[PDB]
């Protein structure tokens, strides 16, 4: 699992139907790092430091074993800098 | 158990007035011998006659028309498993 | 005394009867009557803990068969200072 | 002319409440001190007067409104309210 | 329009109440003196006029709004209200 | 026009959808949205009789599948002058 | 944007959860929380059509299992000018 | 008391709401920021604080109010509240 | 025999002299 | 307010319960308690006729199941001036 | 000892009354304000105190005196008496 900061929201109107209704967020390790996109299973605001899980764990963390995700936010870190 | 099971017993007065837990000694309860301050000594003072719901909760099972379907093709986030979203005219979103 | 006793009824008539019975039964002070919405009405008293216990029991007995009846009867012996901001002070 | 006793009638809806208030004030020497919209459709009408007058008024009001609209919820008499209860009782209708 | 008779119609919802008000004021010489939102979905419309006018008006209003929306609750006439009741009756809409 | 169209819904969202459909379907003026109480909401439009017929039909068709749905759809072709005192003029 | 999204719930807790999910999901502005009466609560958002679409979908998913639940989740991409008179501009 | 987490408890009637607020503020370091009469009998109490404090408080309040009166409707925790939602949240009771 | 508004709403009105 | 309401009981405890219930139930003034002898105890109230009716009904209801119970519940709507000499005051 | 509640026990004869008074005053913090010879053999014992204390005391006294001598007649609690009833209540035993 990685520690990432939420930067902003991501909207893809024509995304595949298997993504369901889940929201997407733009995250990075730090400002200026490469951006990634995660499924928000928690509900996070910009600036939050979050815990992201990848690989096959992200699918079940996002709702089902067959969910199309490889990066899911699974928690907000209580105190981080 | 010292306290009566939560499922079986319902307290007349909740909070600090509960009686589900059996307190021994000189507590403030009153047995059968004692009279006054409650029962007929409170409910028998003022004459009363008894006579003979529209809300969000009461409407939770109101009959509804059939749920709209979606026939559109092309990638548009066309999920059918989640909550019902509607568009203008009642179209499925 | 700073204990708190509350009775909730459907309609206002059982609430007024409960308030009358409560103040007559024991040494308590009526501090508010609140229209909750949807027909719920709540009356609140303050006093010594044993007095509030006796008053609430009498009020529940009195208002039970009046109108649409009793909903709740509750006592809080020690009210947290935060909760005082949502309690009425005078009726 | 008002008095010490209190008479209360609770109804479902306003029309039975108005009928009850009319019957009460016609039947005996009582003063209409309040019409309260409780919420959820409950309406309560309150009268004050001497004890016998309030007794007669409440009986008349209960009889009058029981078949009007959604009907009567409660008819109640308190011959003398505790002095604290006076603070939650209206003095004049609004 | 004179007269002190009172006609009252109570409905579930505003649409039957407005239909009742329209029918009443079309049917007879009555004045619409108020529309009251009682709470819980009840709506009451009140008319004043002479006794015969109010009788005709209330009958027409009850006939018109019976099958409109959630329907009619009450249709009542008081030929002469006590002066105390005037204080809880609206004078203008 | 002086004809009046009315739609009553359970909840606000179907009422807003009905108002939108009504004003899109025909040349009618939205004159009010009323919170009746108990969850009822009513939207009212004014215009010519044919326009109001079209508008009310479109609003009823559009809002019936939204939320808790539709309670009433009503037209008063010629509104008595007395009733204008209880009708809103602008939202 | 000028699209409109609304979510209606039974009670206030699902409404607040829906509003929070909507505003966390996309770039939408919360313009109103209305106590309808009888327990219905409606929250309204404005923004671009795609943003409002995403927000309303996420919000409907979030509040479905909260409290007494969801009543309606509706999107109006193009709002008639007449309807703007009954829509709140800022929360109260 | 600092922290921007939010805990909400919705009840049927005011008495379980007051019991819930008392239990919440006794169990953890949270601030009671509002009591809202929703309509139709729903009452909501709202607290603010740190995520751990709000978690503990909401757990305690939900446990305490469930058998009081007409009972509990919802017990919800939001760890971080979007700035948009702060406009519809009361700041003081 | 006599038609008009008096024939409407039979059994729905409650203030009438017949009701009382 | 010159009507007189009287409640007679067997024993002092029902008498005190009756007096409390009477004064709480209606606008009456408690004027005395009398030890009659043999276990009888009487409590007397004064006030308006309707208030006295309400008070005596409430007192009779309250004391009838307390101890050895209730003996008499009586109302005199207007008291002759001669009888006032044998009635206690305050 | 400050208290507004009133506890009363009536017995047939004096010995059960004394037993009741002893049990009451041992059980809780109540003041013995009266022992009244009613007439015909009735004896009444009265205590004052806080409501919970009086409840406990009267329960204890009723339990204690019920099988003593000619027994117990009544055990009664009034959490707050009307202000006028205070004039017919003794303040100290005589
Ligand atoms: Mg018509």
């Amino acid at each position: 699992m990685k520690i990432m900061q939420v930067e902003k929201t991501l909207v893809s109107t024509n995304r595949i139907a298997d993504m369901g209704h889940k929201p997407l967020l733009v995250v990075w390790e730090k400002p200026g790092a490469p951006r990634q996109v995660a499924v928000d299973a928690i509900g996070c605001i910009p600036g939050d430091w979050v815990l992201c899980v990848g690989s096959s764990a992200a699918r079940e963390a996002a709702g089902s074993k067959s969910y199309p995700s490889d990066l899911t936010i699974i928690g907000i870190i209580d105190q981080w800098n | 158990l010292v306290c009566a099971p939560r499922s079986d017993q319902m307290d007349r007065v909740s909070g600090e007035g509960k009686e589900r837990c059996h307190i021994t000694g000189d507590d403030w309860s009153v047995n059968k011998h004692i009279t006054g301050t409650a029962g007929q000594w409170a409910s028998g003072r003022n004459p009363s006659m008894r006579g003979n719901e529209t809300s969000a909760f009461a409407n939770r099972n109101v009959p509804k028309p059939e749920k709209p379907g979606s026939k559109i093709t092309g990638s548009s986030g066309n999920d059918t498993q989640g909550s019902l979203i509607t568009y203008s005219g009642g179209a499925r979103g | 005394g700073i204990a708190l006793g509350m009775i909730e009824t459907r309609g206002l008539v059982p609430a007024i009867e409960a308030a009358d019975a409560m103040t007559k039964a024991a040494e308590v002070r009526l501090v508010g009557r609140q229209f909750v919405g949807g027909g719920y009405v709540t009356v609140l008293v303050r006093g010594e803990t044993g007095a509030v216990n006796a008053a609430v029991r009498a009020g529940a007995d009195a208002c039970e068969r009046v109108g649409d009846g009793l909903v709740a009867a509750h006592i809080i012996a020690r009210v947290h200072s935060e909760v005082e901001n949502i309690l009425p002070k005078a009726p």
